[PDB]
């Protein structure tokens, strides 16, 4: 996961003024999951 | 692949050659000729599982 949070305000007088948010986030999951079973008999009678 | 019939193999010679089968548990009678015919069982078994 992230967030990525910017902020800027600006103001100018003798007016002119910008507040402004811009931010982006992310998120991953993977999930794995496996099973192998493997077996063998032998049974030689006389 | 077995073929047809080729000995007679029932030809008893005149004798009285009984014998014992302890597997059938049963007398049967052998032909002359036969040298020798004998029941003992034999089991052979493979199991192979994978």
């Amino acid at each position: 996961e992230a967030k990525h949070c910017v902020r800027i305000e600006t103001k100018k007088r003798v007016k002119k003024t910008k507040v402004e948010h811009r931010c982006t986030t992310n998120k991953l999951s993977e999930k794995h999951e496996g099973s192998f079973i493997q077996g063998a008999e032998k049974s030689i009678s006389l | 692949q077995f073929r047809n019939r080729v000995i007679n193999t029932k030809s008893f010679g005149g004798q009285c050659r009984k014998v014992f089968s302890g597997d059938g548990k049963d007398f049967y009678r052998l032909s002359g000729n036969v040298l020798s015919y004998t029941f003992q069982v034999k089991i052979n078994n493979d199991f192979n599982y994978e």
